[PDB]
RNA sequence: GACUCAACACGGGGAAACUCACUAGUUUAAGACAUUGGAUGGUGAUGCAUGGCCGUUUUUAGUUCGUGAAUGAUUUGUCUGGUUAAUUCCGAUAACGAACGAGAUCUUAACCUGCUAAUUAGCGGCGAGUACACUGUACUUGCUGCUUCUUAGAGGAACAUUGUGUGUCUAACACAAGGAAGUUUAAGGCAACAACAGGUCUGUGAUGUCCUUAGAUGAACUAGGCUGCACGCGUGCUACACUGAUAUAUAUAACGAGUAAAAUAUGCUUGCAUACUUUUCCUCCGCCGAAAGGCGUAGGUAAUCUUUAUCAAUAUAUAUCGUGAUGGGGAUAGAUUAUUGCAAUUAUUAAUCUUGAACGAGGAAUGCCUAGUAAGCAUGAUUCAUCAGAUUGUGCUGACUACGUCCCUGCCCUUUGUACACA
């Protein structure tokens, strides 16, 4: 027996772990999933128990893992962005990068609504820290995707 | 017969059953005899000062109070007794005496019918108060 | 029948469905209410350090508890419960003539 | 200073006023006449 | 405590080949692994070594070590 | 208590399109406006059809600068 | 005192149409009257609360505990002896650290409850929960307060 | 060893080991900076 | 660690141990892998190597592009003016047109549907009584149409609507009526661009290098210290009384939050082993206890029980004081009785008795605030084994004064000057 608040709060504790353990685990994937080669991956729970963003920073972060140009490889990923049919997006790259001191580079295309609570439904985010040379580099990916409609426009037949 | 509505001043929701009877008017289980302060005792009398006493011997009235400190229960009284009495006579007596009624309120003050709409605003965070803020020394 | 469930939406949804279910037949279904949402507030400070005047941020997690009651036989509950559902609201059901 | 006694249009303000007592005595005084503020005529 | 048993590490090899998967837990002072009763310290030990020799390939997530069995490994639970 | 550029423009679209339908009426204005565009607030349609309304009045006696 | 015009009629019939100190006041008297109940051997110098820090300074202060837990159970249907000391609890001044609610003493008052279950005016429910008026004592505390009202309008 | 039952030192966050700064509300057991990092995925949104 | 705003009840930092990084010492391998190479751990070093996150610039209104126009950096757009909470609009115009930011959106709180629903909420309905009124009222047990109150989903409602002023009679403002509401209704949340060599590697198994690696700066244990005190500067609490203390009585909140250790029996030498079951958190209630607390039991994994048709204090009413460092004031101290914990001394906290210090409204300075706000009063929660004087929420009592201005202070703008650009 085990309360409903104290639940849920276990429930969310859980949900986050299983995330972590994704994110662990698949650096190889396309990683968003959540909904429950793979056999390992299902004792591990059980033993534990009893277009999107987060795809495309990992892939950026591989990308640097590799060792590209990384100002190439950015455009790419806005490309690519682009031809998903994002609206918009944005990329930033902080860290080392180069240099020793500083440097924080941004990579916007199409326009990308930052304050409200449209921005928290209309745009996927995700964070990576991908660890190189003499540090980590800072991924983080801001993608705006196709609205159901923005509360800006007032759209007249 | 018999008739149910509330006043409301910040929270302290008195519900006012207005029933066919003697001319009695309590709360809970007390007469208004009592209230509490001798001093806020007119805030309650007072609807009923200016309807007239003869009015209310036709009409019972028992009050429901929950919810508020003191002053602020009073006003929801006094309120739910200047909604009820007018709306008992709006169904059950004639138009033009509850008109006259309101008229009447009117005269005498806002509050009685209409609501006082203020509530506590949240406290924010860098203080004690909604406003007021800790301090700096520099 | 207890619904606990963090979306509301969703939630109400599955209650209409439910009610629809019911409207079939051979249900005495009282209407779906909904519990007084006790919400799960959290009020951490803002920032890992002590820098920076000590803002604090209040999330809200609040749980939608709704309830519904039948006059039935299990089988026939268990098959109106039947409306596929998902991973988001946690059904229990009370087969108790009491 | 002014060490008031005890041993020796009415109000006790008054009273203490007049005769300088201690507003105790003022209240018995007052009291005895009849026989938290105040108002006596 | 520096003992480990041989019969213990054959136990808990066996039981590694059963799952092919170990969820150590890496805390010092829990007595016991969820299914075997075996000190945790002795486990974690056991598997560290896998690890060193490439038997076994770790994912550490958060408290838990999440162990995944090596095809080597596999190959050598063989015995 | 102004308007926006979005609140004014959608104001300047009626009254292009459907000044037919209009008369200086503030609940009919505001169905009109429910039915032609699509704002997904009830607020800010209310200030919609308030600032139609207003651009109406505006006109009838005189030229508004634009439409 | 009280008295004055009002724009309607008191039906005087049970304790809550009567003003409560008054009544208090009267209830102490007549217990005194009788010598009903006694008052006890620690009673004359103990304090009612931790919040006090000082004795009562009323001499039949225990008489009008008496009356004012009568009366409390009059209004509510099962009283315990924890919901009473609650009741009967003020502002303690810890000096510096500021003021927090203080719980009364509650072992004078279960002695009164125990005195008046002897006399047979309250009553352990078995059923429910702690001790309610017994229904004579509630008869007893109705006629007291019909004489007060009485008394009043003389 | 010490009785290590009851205290800060008895017990640490979930996530990252460290004792000081425990959200232990609701057994939740997340030292407060991880917990506002993981507060959307628990399902704890900031409305007022 | 952090040092003007933007360090100083801050690191959720109320540390008896653990926390612990420190001091006096003592252990240990948690030394994988081929005594050696070689990692592994660090509340070690460095935030001037970084990640992320947070702060401030800034909740102000600001940032940018396309094309055009004006050797270059650049400018224009993005503006004389009016207006706006707002590069919010209007109007003028080498610009026209965009995009982010504002606004909208989200979340509450504000008033309705006398439509949607009825428990774990009520209201009645009605039996059963107990008291008293007149020819119904107050109060409990037992049974089961309405939704005003109680909960909470979807809708509605204000748009400056109608009225009248001021305004290029432009954007808009002021007043009046209506109305639940007329300062985007009130409050938040969200938070552009660009930074600061701001903070944080003492939140992290985010993380580089350098150090350390068994006489460890790893972990573990035993004390001790972070609380030590001529003093300076913070944030608070409590006061200086009579609109008050004291002591009785009466009144009445809202947000909440609540589940390895012990008991009893058997077998042997206070210990172990075996068997078996309530207790680990909220406490009703019944008894003991001045008090604190204790013992017994009861409900509650929660709109059901704690408990909430009342958990608080200011309130109010009636008494004692009587302006007297006074019964204002409760510092400092002295001695017990408990509770928490393995452990309470450098007194955890709590209670009981006694001790009766400074302070008679506060100098130079400086903080916060415009309506349910200031202030007062409490109280829930966070830390929590125990401990609020903190924070964070919530309510209760409910002022004064503006309703503006640029005088100071700080930001922003145009012009202007500059030998500054680390500004
Ligand atoms: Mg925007
Ligand atoms: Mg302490
Ligand atoms: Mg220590
Ligand atoms: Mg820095
Ligand atoms: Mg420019
Ligand atoms: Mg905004
Ligand atoms: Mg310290
Ligand atoms: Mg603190
Ligand atoms: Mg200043
Ligand atoms: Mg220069
Ligand atoms: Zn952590």
């Amino acid at each position: 027996p085990i309360s409903k608040k104290r639940k849920f709060i276990n429930d969310g504790v859980f949900q986050a772990e299983l995330n972590e353990f994704l994110a662990r685990i698949l650096a190889e994937d396309g990683y968003s999933g959540v909904e429950v080669r793979i056999r390992e991956l299902t004792s591990l729970v059980q033993k534990r128990f009893f277009l999107c963003a987060m795809a495309q920073a990992e892939s950026l972060r591989y990308k640097l893992l590799k060792g590209l140009a990384v100002r190439r490889a950015c455009y790419g990923v806005l490309r690519h962005i682009m031809e998903s049919g994002a609206k918009g997006c944005e990329v930033i790259v902080s860290g080392k990068l180069r240099a020793q001191r500083a440097k924080s580079m941004k990579f916007r295309d199409g326009y990308l609504i930052s304050t409200g609570e449209p921005s928290k439904r209309f745009v996927n985010t995700a964070t990576r820290s991908a660890q190189l040379k003499q540090g980590v580099l800072g991924i983080k990916v801001k993608i705006m995707l196709p609205t159901s409609i923005l509360p800006d426009n007032i759209s007249v037949l | 017969k018999r008739v149910q509505t509330f006043g409301k001043k910040k929270t302290a929701v008195a519900v006012a059953t207005v029933t066919n009877g003697k001319g009695l008017i309590k709360l809970n289980g007390k007469n208004l005899d009592l209230v509490e302060p001798y001093i806020l005792k007119t805030k309650v009398y007072e609807p009923l000062w200016l309807i007239g006493s003869g009015k209310l011997k036709n009409l019972d009235i028992r009050i429901r109070v929950k919810g508020g400190g003191q002053t602020s229960q009073i006003y929801a009284i006094r309120q739910a007794i200047g909604k009820g009495i007018i709306s008992y006579y709006q169904k059950y007596v004639d138009e033009s005496t509850k008109k006259e009624l309101k008229d009447v309120l009117l005269r005498y003050d806002r509050s009685l019918l209409v609501g006082d709409t203020r509530r506590c605003e949240p406290k924010k965070f860098g203080g004690k108060g909604a406003r007021a803020r800790y301090q700096k020394s520099y | 029948i207890a619904l606990t469930s963090k979306n509301l939406r969703a939630i109400e949804k599955v209650c209409s469905d439910i009610m629809k279910g019911a409207k079939e037949k051979n249900l005495n279904v009282s209407g779906p209410v909904r519990l007084p949402v006790k919400t799960l507030r959290i009020t951490t400070r803002k920032s890992p350090c002590g820098e920076g005047t000590n803002t604090w941020d209040r999330f809200e997690l609040r749980i939608y508890k709704r309830l519904i009651d039948l006059y039935s036989q299990c089988e026939v509950v268990t098959q109106m419960t039947s409306i596929n559902i998902d991973p988001v609201v946690e059904v229990e059901v009370i087969i108790t003539d009491s | 200073k002014l060490n008031h006694a005890v041993f020796i249009v009415i109000t006790p303000s008054a009273i203490a006023e007049k005769y300088k007592v201690n507003l105790s005595v003022a209240r018995a005084v007052i009291n005895h006449l009849a026989d938290s503020q105040k108002l006596y005529t | 405590y520096s003992y480990i048993p041989k019969q213990n590490k054959k136990l808990i090899y066996e039981y590694l080949f059963k799952e092919g998967v170990i969820v150590v837990e890496k805390d010092a002072k829990i007595p016991r692994h969820p299914h075997l009763n075996v000190p945790n310290l002795h486990i974690m030990m056991t598997l560290k070594s896998l690890k060193s020799r490439n038997y076994v390939e770790e994912k550490y997530n958060w408290k838990h070590q999440y162990f995944i069995l090596n095809n080597e490994g596999i190959e050598y639970l063989r015995e | 208590r102004v308007r926006t550029k979005t609140i004014k423009r959608a104001a300047r679209q009626i009254v292009e399109k459907y000044y037919a339908k209009l008369t200086l009426d503030f609940q009919i204005n505001k169905k009109i406006t429910e039915e032609v565009a699509i704002i997904p607030s009830k607020r800010m349609k209310n200030k919609v059809a308030g600032f139609v309304t207003h651009l109406m009045k505006r006109i009838q006696k005189g030229p508004v600068r634009g439409i | 005192r009280l008295l004055e015009p009002v724009p309607f009629v008191k039906t005087n019939n049970c304790i809550k149409d009567v003003d409560a100190d008054l009544f208090i006041r009267s209830y102490a008297t007549h217990l005194k009257l009788h010598n009903k109940i006694t008052y006890p051997k620690w009673c004359t110098f103990v304090k009612t609360g931790k919040g006090r820090k000082l004795a009562p300074l009323n001499e039949d202060w225990y008489f009008i505990r008496a009356s004012s837990i009568l009366r409390r159970l009059y209004l509510h249907p099962d009283i315990g002896v924890g919901f009473l000391r609650r009741q009967f609890s003020s502002k303690q001044r810890r000096g510096v650290a500021p003021n927090h609610t203080s719980l009364a003493s509650g072992k004078i008052l279960r002695s009164i409850l125990q005195q008046l279950e002897n006399l047979g005016y309250v009553e352990q429910n078995p059923k429910k929960k702690g001790r309610r008026l017994t229904t004579k004592g509630e008869n007893a505390i109705n006629n007291f307060a019909r004489y007060i009202n009485k008394k009043v309008y003389n | 060893v010490h009785p290590k039952k009851y205290g800060q030192g008895s017990r640490q966050c979930r996530v990252c080991s460290n004792k000081h700064a425990i959200i232990r509300k609701y057994n939740i057991n997340i030292c407060r900076q991880c917990f506002r990092e993981r507060a959307d995925i628990i399902g704890f949104k900031k409305y007022r």
